[PDB]
C-alpha cells in the first residue's frame, strides 16, 4: 500500500516440512509471500523487498530490490532445518533496514512464525523499546504456536504499542490446516 | 641541486628513437655522423657518455627531430 | 638454569644414575641416537657424549621467572651499540 | 576511415621487455614499443609484425 | 638478500593510499568501526601481486558481535563491471583496519573463501604501529583461524613508481632493539597472566624460547661464542689488510689529479 | 585564470588506467567540486567503457555512470561530474577537431567542464606530463593594437586555452610513502642482509682482486702519452670497490 | 660550486635544435658565395656567414 521497504522473514525450520498443513507448510507459506509481494508492488513500483530467514542461523538472503524472481527461487531450493532464532533476526533485520540499496522508504517488517517461540521476555521488551524510537513496526503472522505453544508474541505487540505506527498487528490463525487466504490479512 | 638536474636530462628524449650510425668524432661534443635514412648530419652529443670508446662502426640511436646522439 | 656452557657429559655418570654397567651405556646411546631421542655424538677419545638439546620440558614455571630477568639484561646490551652509531654520522652504504 | 594506418615490420631482435629492433617503412630502422595487452607467448625470435 | 616465500603478496603502493583516503572520505569514522574492503588483483603461479581494491560499505553492530550486515549483491555487480574495464583483475583477498582480531573476521573469511580457497587478509593501520612496513598480510583458512607470516613488499608497475616520486646499519639497529621490547612485553605479560590465571598455558611458547637461549647472541656477550671467536679473528685481519692495500692506491690517483691541476694553474697566472 | 586542483591520490589513479589503455584513447569522468569558478577540486574520477575506434561524442552510456554514482553514493561519497578526461597518446597535447565537438556536449550540460589530458606514453619520462584545457570563453581572455584584441576575443571562440595544473599534499598520504622503502619483514631484512654478506666474502674478495691487477699497467701506459676515456674509468672503478668492502667489515 | 650548477640548468633547455647538413664546397666564388655539392642531396649556391 504505503510507500515501504519490507523485510520478509521467511521461517525455515523442522516444523515447516510437517504436513499439519495441506500440503506443507513451506509451501502454504509460499504462496503467501507471492501474494503480499505483487499487491504491494502494484500499488507502487518505488516499493522494495528484502529478505531474511528467522532460523537455522540468521542470514540475510536478499536487500533491497523490487523483484519476485529471488524470492521465489530461494524457497523452491529449500529443504526447511534450522531451530529459532527469533532476538537476532530482529536485530539483523533492523540493521539492514537504516541504509538501502533501494528508496528512502517506511520500515516494516512482515514475519511469518510457523514454530514454538520461547523469548526472554524482559530483554525482549528492551528491544522492542529501541525500535519504538526509530519507529519500525513489525507484522507477525503467527500459526504453529497457538495450540503446541504460549502466546507470548501479544505482550510483545502490546509493548510496542504506544501509538499505533508501532501498535503492529498479530494475525493468529491455528496449528492446523490453513492455506492463504487469511495469512495475507 | 646537483643531482636533481643531473637526473632531468636522461628523460629529454626517450622512445621511439631512431637510428643512425656514426661516422667520426669532429671535436668535444661534435661528431659527424651518416643516418641510415642516408642523410649525413653534423650533430650534438649530451655528456653522459664516454668519446672514444666509441666504434667507428658503432650503430647510434639519435633523437629524430633533434638529431642528438641519445 | 643459566645459558649451555658445554653438553659434554661423560657415560661413568649416566651409567651409575643408569645402574648398567660402562660398556651397554655406550651400546644403549646408539640405539638410542638411531630413534633420534638422542641428538649428539660421540667422541671417543675422552669416553664422552656430547648432547645437543631437544628436550620438550613441559610446563617450566620457574625458568619463566628467571627467563624474563634475562631478557632484559638484553635490550639493554643491544641499547647501548645503538647510542654509539647515533653519536657519529649517518650510515649510507653509499 | 578513421582507424589508424597499419605499417609492416619485421623484429631484428628484442631488446627489452619494453623495446624491441623494427626495420620500418613510414622511416627507416627505429627501436619501437609495444602494447601491455599484448601476450608475452607472441614474442617469437624473428617474426613478422 | 630480501625475504621471499611459497606465496608472496606484493601491494601496490596504489592499494595502500586508497585505504588511507577511504577512512577520512566514508565519514562515518568516529564510530571507530572496521574500515573493510576487498582486494582485487592479478595472479599467477603463486605470486598474489595486489593491483586493485575497492572499498565495501558495512554497518556492524556496536553492541554485538554477532549482528553485522553485508551485501553481497554489491560484489557481484562491481566485480562486474571491474571485468568489463579489465580482464586482468581477479579476487585476491580483503582488508580490515586491525590493530586487532575479531571473531567476526572469520565471518567475512567464509564467504571470501567460496570465490577463491586462498584469501588474503591484510592488517594495514595507517596510524603508526612499527617504523618499518606498517603493513602485515595474513593468509587463513579455519581448522582455528590460522594465519600465515607471508611477505609484503611493495612491486610497482612503471606509472605507479614515478608517482610515489612525486609526492616526495644505524637504521637495522633501532628496529633490532624494538623487537627485543616487544617480546619483553610479552614475558611480563605471561608473568601477570599465570599469576592471575588467565588462559595462557600454551606449551609452545615456553618451547620456543629455551632453544634461543642456548645460542646466544654474538654481536653481545662472548659467552658461547669464544671458542668460535678464535677463528673469526683471524679472517676480519685479512679482510684489513686487504683495505690498506686499496687505499694507497686511491691516495694515488689523487695525487695524479692535483699534479695536473697544479701544472694548469701555475702556467696561467693562477686562478682557482 | 583557473586553477584545478588534482588529488594526490588522482594523479596515480588517472596514469594506471591510461597506461593499459596504451595507444587507444580513454576517457573517463571526473568528480569533485566547485567553488566559484576560480577553483576546481578533483576528489575522484571513474573510467567508462574502453572503445579501439576512439571516443565519440554518442560513445557515452547513460546506465554506467548513473549506476555506479549510486554505489559511490551508498559507498559515501556522492559529488557531481566538474568535466570529463580523454586521453592523447603522441597525439599532441592539441586537441582535435573531433575533440572540441565532443567538448562542446558536455559544456551544453554544464555551465563549465575542464578537459583533462595525460599522454600516457610521454608519461614515461619519469616525470608528470599532463595538460588542462578549456575552451576560448572570454571574461579574462580579454584581461598588436588596444582595440583589435578585445573584439578578437570575443569574435571567435572555440580556440584551445590550456590552463595551470596544480595539486594539494595531504599529510596523511605523505607519510605513508616514506615507510615503503627502508634503508614487520624490514626488520628480518636488515639483520639478513648483514649475514648474507659475510659467507659470500671468500668468492667476493677473488673477483676484487682481478680488478686491480688488469687496471695499474694501464694507467702507466697512458702516464706516458695524452689522456682517454678509459684511464678515468679504471681509476673511478678501483674507487668504488674499496668502499663495498668497508660495509662488508661493517656487518660484523 | 654555484657556476657548475648554473651550467646544468642550461643544457636542458638548448637541446631542442634541428641540425645541420654535411655538404662539400666544390669551389668558393667571389660574389661571397660558395657552390657546394650536398652528398645524397644536390648543389646550391649558398652565402657565406660573418665569421
Amino acid at each position: 500500500m504505503v510507500l515501504e521497504s519490507t523485510m520478509v522473514c521467511v521461517d525455515n525450520s523442522e516444523y515447516m516440512r510437517n504436513g499439519d498443513f495441506l500440503p506443507t507448510r513451506l509451501q502454504a507459506q509460499q504462496d503467501a509471500v507471492n501474494i503480499v509481494c505483487h499487491s504491494k508492488t502494484r500499488s507502487n513500483p518505488e516499493n522494495n523487498v528484502g529478505l531474511i530467514t528467522l532460523a537455522n542461523d540468521c542470514e540475510v538472503l536478499t536487500t533491497l530490490t523490487p523483484d519476485t524472481g529471488r524470492i521465489l527461487s530461494k524457497l523452491h531450493t529449500v529443504q526447511p532445518k534450522g531451530k529459532i532464532t527469533f532476538c537476532t533476526g530482529i536485530r539483523v533485520a533492523h540493521l539492514a533496514l537504516k541504509h538501502r540499496q533501494g528508496k528512502n522508504h517506511k520500515m516494516r517488517i512482515i514475519a511469518f512464525v510457523g514454530s514454538p517461540v520461547e523469548d526472554n521476555e524482559k530483554d525482549l521488551v528492551k528491544l522492542a523499546k529501541r525500535l519504538k524510537k526509530e519507529k519500525v513496526n513489525v507484522d507477525i503472522i503467527n500459526f504453529g504456536e497457538e495450540e503446541v505453544n504460549t502466546e507470548k508474541l501479544t505482550a510483545f505487540v502490546n509493548t510496542l504499542n504506544g501509538k499505533d505506527g508501532t501498535g503492529s498487528h498479530l494475525v493468529t490463525v491455528p496449528p492446523g490446516p490453513s492455506l492463504a487466504d487469511a495469512l495475507i490479512s | 641541486e646537483f643531482l636533481h638536474a643531473q637526473e632531468e636530462v636522461k628523460r629529454i628524449q626517450s622512445i621511439p628513437l631512431v637510428i643512425g650510425q656514426f661516422l667520426e668524432a669532429v671535436d668535444q661534443n661534435t661528431a659527424i655522423v651518416g643516418s641510415t635514412t642516408g642523410s649525413n648530419y653534423y650533430v650534438r652529443i649530451l655528456s653522459t657518455i664516454d668519446r672514444e670508446l666509441l666504434k667507428p662502426n658503432a650503430s647510434v640511436a639519435l633523437h629524430k627531430h633533434s638529431n642528438a646522439l641519445v | 638454569t643459566r645459558p649451555a656452557n658445554h653438553r659434554q657429559l661423560t657415560f661413568e655418570e649416566i651409567a651409575k644414575s643408569a645402574k648398567i654397567t660402562v660398556n651397554e651405556v655406550e651400546l644403549l646411546v646408539m640405539k638410542a641416537l638411531s630413534v633420534g631421542l638422542v641428538k649428539g655424538s660421540i667422541d671417543e677419545v675422552d669416553k664422552r657424549v656430547h648432547m645437543t638439546w631437544v628436550q620438550p620440558r613441559v610446563l617450566d614455571l620457574q625458568q619463566i621467572k628467571g627467563m624474563k630477568d634475562r631478557l632484559e639484561f638484553w635490550c639493554t646490551d643491544v641499547k647501548s651499540m645503538e647510542m654509539l652509531v647515533e653519536h657519529q654520522a649517518h650510515d649510507i652504504l653509499t | 576511415l578513421q582507424s589508424v594506418g597499419q605499417i609492416v615490420g619485421e623484429v631484428l631482435k628484442q631488446l627489452t621487455e619494453e623495446k624491441f629492433i623494427v626495420k620500418a617503412t613510414n622511416g627507416p630502422r627505429y627501436v619501437v614499443g609495444c602494447r601491455r595487452q599484448l601476450d608475452k607467448s607472441k614474442l617469437k625470435p624473428g617474426t613478422r609484425v | 638478500m630480501p625475504e621471499l616465500a611459497v606465496q608472496k603478496v606484493v601491494v601496490h603502493p596504489l592499494v595502500l593510499l586508497s585505504v588511507v583516503d577511504h577512512f577520512n572520505r566514508i565519514g562515518k569514522v568516529g564510530n571507530q568501526k572496521r574500515v573493510v574492503g576487498v582486494l582485487l588483483g592479478s595472479w599467477q603461479k603463486k605470486v598474489l601481486d595486489v593491483s586493485n581494491s575497492f572499498a565495501v560499505p558495512f554497518d556492524e553492530d556496536d553492541k554485538d558481535d554477532s549482528v553485522w550486515f553485508l551485501d553481497h549483491d554489491y560484489l557481484e555487480n562491481m566485480y562486474g563491471m571491474f571485468k568489463k574495464v579489465n580482464a586482468r583483475e581477479r579476487i585476491v583477498g580483503w582488508y580490515h583496519t586491525g590493530p586487532k582480531l575479531h571473531k567476526n573476521d572469520i565471518a567475512i573469511n567464509e564467504l571470501m573463501k567460496r570465490y577463491c580457497p586462498n584469501s588474503v587478509l591484510v592488517i594495514i593501520d595507517v596510524k603508526p604501529k612499527d617504523l618499518g612496513l606498517p603493513t602485515e598480510a595474513y593468509i587463513s583458512v579455519e581448522e582455528s583461524k590460522t594465519f600465515e607470516h607471508v611477505t609484503s613488499e611493495i612491486g610497482a608497475e612503471e606509472a605507479e613508481e614515478v608517482g610515489v616520486e612525486h609526492l616526495l646499519r644505524i637504521t637495522n639497529q633501532v628496529h633490532g632493539l624494538k623487537g627485543l621490547n616487544s617480546k619483553l612485553l610479552d614475558i611480563r605479560s605471561y608473568l601477570e597472566k599465570v599469576a592471575t590465571g588467565k588462559l595462557p598455558i600454551n606449551h609452545q611458547i615456553i618451547y620456543q624460547l629455551q632453544d634461543v637461549f642456548n645460542l646466544l647472541p654474538d654481536v653481545s656477550l662472548q659467552e658461547f661464542v669464544k671458542a668460535f671467536y678464535l677463528k673469526t679473528n683471524d679472517q676480519m685481519v685479512v679482510v684489513y689488510l686487504a683495505s690498506l692495500i686499496r687505499s694507497v692506491v686511491a691516495l694515488h690517483n689523487l695525487i695524479n689529479n692535483k699534479i695536473a691541476n697544479r701544472d694548469a694553474e701555475k702556467k696561467e697566472g693562477q686562478e682557482k | 585564470a583557473e586553477q584545478v586542483y588534482i588529488s594526490s591520490l588522482a594523479l596515480l589513479k588517472m596514469l594506471k588506467h591510461g597506461r593499459a589503455g596504451v595507444p587507444m584513447e580513454v576517457m573517463g569522468l571526473m568528480l569533485g567540486e566547485f567553488v566559484d569558478d576560480y577553483t576546481v577540486r578533483v576528489i575522484d574520477v571513474f573510467a567508462m567503457p574502453q572503445s579501439g575506434t576512439g571516443v565519440s561524442v554518442e560513445a557515452v552510456d547513460p546506465v554506467f555512470q548513473a549506476k555506479m554514482l549510486d554505489m559511490l553514493k551508498q559507498t559515501g561519497r556522492p559529488e557531481m561530474v566538474v568535466g570529463w578526461y580523454h586521453s592523447h597518446p603522441g597525439f599532441g597535447c592539441w586537441l582535435s577537431g573531433v575533440d572540441i565537438n565532443t567538448q562542446q556536449s558536455f559544456e551544453a550540460l554544464s555551465e563549465r567542464a575542464v578537459a583533462v589530458v595525460v599522454d600516457p606514453i610521454q608519461s614515461v619520462k619519469g616525470k608528470v606530463v599532463i595538460d588542462a584545457f578549456r575552451l576560448i570563453n572570454a571574461n579574462m581572455m580579454v584581461l598588436l593594437n588596444k582595440p583589435s584584441i578585445q573584439a578578437l576575443i570575443h569574435g571567435l571562440n572555440r580556440h584551445y586555452y590550456s590552463i595551470t595544473i596544480n595539486y594539494r599534499k595531504n599529510e596523511l598520504e605523505q607519510k605513508m610513502l616514506l615507510n615503503l622503502h627502508k634503508k614487520y619483514s624490514e626488520h628480518c631484512k636488515h639483520n639478513e642482509s648483514v649475514v648474507k654478506e659475510m659467507l659470500e666474502l671468500a668468492k667476493n674478495y677473488n673477483k676484487a682482486v682481478e680488478e686491480e691487477d688488469k687496471m695499474t699497467p694501464e694507467q702507466l701506459a697512458i702516464k706516458n702519452v695524452g689522456k682517454q676515456d678509459p684511464k678515468r674509468h679504471l681509476e673511478e672503478h678501483v674507487d668504488v670497490l674499496m668502499t663495498s668492502n668497508i660495509v662488508q667489515c661493517l656487518a660484523a | 660550486l654555484n657556476a657548475k650548477v648554473r651550467l646544468l640548468r642550461e643544457e636542458l633547455q638548448l637541446l631542442q635544435e634541428q641540425g645541420s647538413y654535411v655538404g662539400e664546397v666544390v669551389r668558393a666564388m667571389d660574389k661571397k658565395k660558395v657552390l657546394v655539392k650536398v652528398h645524397p642531396e644536390g648543389k646550391f649556391v649558398v652565402d657565406v656567414d660573418k665569421n
